[PDB]
C-alpha cells in the first residue's frame, strides 16, 4: 500500500454481521475457508519469501524534485536560453496537470463505484472538485493548440485578463 | 565583392595575415571528404579502365589520395583566410558606424501582448 488517504480517500468499509436466520449452510462461507486454506496461504508463504529475498537486497530511489527557473513572464523575447528553460518548466508543469486531473478523475469515478445507486447524493463534494478543477484546466490550457507552449498559454491568459478588467469596468 | 579591400595583393594565394590564423587539423572531415573522393576517383577509373577495381593501380590510388588531401589542405586554408577576414570586415564596419546598427533592447514577455489564436 505505497497509496495514502491523503491523495486517495476511501470512506471506511461498514459491513453488517451476518444473521443467519434459516438452517441451511452456506455455501459461500465453505468455499472462502476452503478457498483461503488451499489458495490464500501458499500464496502468502510465497510473498512473504518474496518480500525476505527484497529486504536482503534492498536498495531505494528517489524522486528527483526541480527547483523553480526564471519563468518567460521575466525575460526578455528572443532569449533563447530564458525561453528554453520555461518552456521545459512549462511542459513539465502541463503533465503535472495531465495527472492532477487524472487523479481527479479517479477519485471522482471510485465514489461513483463506492456509493453506487446513491452516487447523486452523496458524491456532491467530488463532482464539485472535478468541476472546479476542469473549469480551471479549460481556464488554463484549452483552446491552446497542438503546438502548445508558455508563449500561448501567457497570451491565452492576458486575453483572459483584459476581458475580465474590461467586464470590471462596467 | 571583397576584391577592392585595402591591402589586397592581387593574385596571392595565401597572405601572411593567414599565416594568423589556425590551420586545419589534418584530419577533419572535409580532408578526410577529400581523400575519400580521391580514392573513389581512383577506383572509378580503374573499373572505366577495365582494371581490378582495388588490386590494380595502388600507386595510381595513393598518388589520387594524396593529391587530393593535399589541394585541400591548402584549398581550405584560403577557405578559412576568406571567411575569418569577411568577419573582420563586417565587425570592423560594425565598430566604425554604431549610429546605423543600434543595439536594440528587447522586452521581456510581460509588456507585449502577443495575440492569441485559440484553435477550437
Ligand atoms: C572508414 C571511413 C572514415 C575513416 C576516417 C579516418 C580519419 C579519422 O580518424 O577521422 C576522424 C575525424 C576527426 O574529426 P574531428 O575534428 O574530431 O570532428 C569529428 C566530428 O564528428 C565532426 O562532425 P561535424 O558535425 O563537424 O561535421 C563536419 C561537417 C563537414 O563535413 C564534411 O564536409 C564531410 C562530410 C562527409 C559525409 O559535416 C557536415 O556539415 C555534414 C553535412 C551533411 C549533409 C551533406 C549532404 C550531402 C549528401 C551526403 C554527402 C555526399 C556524399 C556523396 C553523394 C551521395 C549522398 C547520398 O572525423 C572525421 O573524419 C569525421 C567524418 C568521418 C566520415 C567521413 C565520410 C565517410
Ligand atoms: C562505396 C561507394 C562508392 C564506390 C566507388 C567505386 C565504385 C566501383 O568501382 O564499384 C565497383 C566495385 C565492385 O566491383 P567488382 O564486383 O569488384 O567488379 C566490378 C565489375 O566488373 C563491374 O562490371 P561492369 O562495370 O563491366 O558491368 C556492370 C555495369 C552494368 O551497368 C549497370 O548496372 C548500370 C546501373 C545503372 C543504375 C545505377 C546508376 C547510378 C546510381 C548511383 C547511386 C544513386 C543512389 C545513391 C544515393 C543518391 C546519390 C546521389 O555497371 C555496374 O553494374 C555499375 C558498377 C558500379 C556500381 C557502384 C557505383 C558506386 C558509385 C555510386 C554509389 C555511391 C555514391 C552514392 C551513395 C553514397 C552513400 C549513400 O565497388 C567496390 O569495390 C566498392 C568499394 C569497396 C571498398 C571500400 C573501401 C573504403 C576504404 C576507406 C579507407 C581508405 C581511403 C581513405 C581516404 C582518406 C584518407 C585521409
Ligand atoms: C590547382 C590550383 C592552383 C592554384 C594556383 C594559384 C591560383 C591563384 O593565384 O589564385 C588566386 C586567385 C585570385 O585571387 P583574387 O585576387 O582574390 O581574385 C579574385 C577572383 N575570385 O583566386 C581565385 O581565383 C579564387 C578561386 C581559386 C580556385 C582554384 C581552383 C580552381
Amino acid at each position: 500500500d505505497s497509496w495514502d488517504k491523503d491523495v486517495y480517500p476511501e470512506p471506511p468499509s461498514r459491513t453488517p454481521a451476518p444473521s443467519p436466520q434459516t438452517s441451511l449452510p452456506n455455501p459461500i462461507t465453505y468455499l472462502t475457508k476452503a478457498y483461503d486454506l488451499v489458495v490464500d496461504w501458499p500464496v502468502t508463504l510465497v510473498r512473504e519469501f518474496i518480500e525476505r529475498q527484497h529486504a536482503k537486497n534492498r536498495t531505494y530511489y528517489y524522486h528527483r524534485q526541480y527547483r523553480r527557473v526564471p519563468d518567460i513572464t521575466e525575460c526578455k523575447e528572443g532569449d533563447v536560453l530564458c525561453i528554453y528553460e520555461a518552456e521545459m518548466q512549462w511542459r513539465r508543469d502541463f503533465k503535472v496537470d495531465q495527472e492532477i486531473m487524472n487523479i481527479i478523475q479517479e477519485r471522482l469515478k471510485a465514489c461513483q463505484q463506492r456509493e453506487g445507486e446513491n452516487y447523486q447524493q452523496n458524491c456532491a463534494k467530488e463532482l464539485e472538485q472535478f468541476t472546479k478543477v476542469t473549469k480551471a484546466y479549460q481556464d488554463r490550457y484549452l483552446d491552446l493548440g497542438a503546438y502548445y507552449s508558455a508563449r500561448k498559454c501567457l497570451a491565452k491568459q492576458k486575453q483572459r485578463m483584459l476581458e475580465e478588467r474590461k467586464a470590471a469596468r462596467q | 565583392m571583397m576584391n577592392g579591400r585595402p591591402g589586397h595583393e592581387p593574385l596571392k594565394f595565401l597572405p601572411d595575415e593567414a599565416r594568423s590564423l589556425p590551420p586545419p587539423k589534418l584530419n577533419d572531415p572535409r580532408l578526410v571528404y577529400m581523400g575519400l573522393l580521391g580514392y573513389c576517383t581512383g577506383l572509378m577509373d580503374n573499373m572505366l579502365r577495365m582494371r581490378p577495381v582495388m588490386r590494380a593501380g595502388l600507386h595510381r590510388q595513393l598518388l589520387f589520395v594524396t593529391s587530393f588531401v593535399f589541394a585541400g589542405y591548402f584549398y581550405l586554408k584560403r577557405q578559412n583566410y576568406l571567411y575569418a577576414v569577411k568577419d573582420h570586415d563586417m565587425f570592423g564596419y560594425i565598430k566604425l558606424h554604431p549610429e546605423d546598427f543600434p543595439e536594440k533592447e528587447k522586452k521581456t514577455y510581460a509588456e507585449i501582448l502577443e495575440p492569441f489564436h485559440p484553435v477550437r
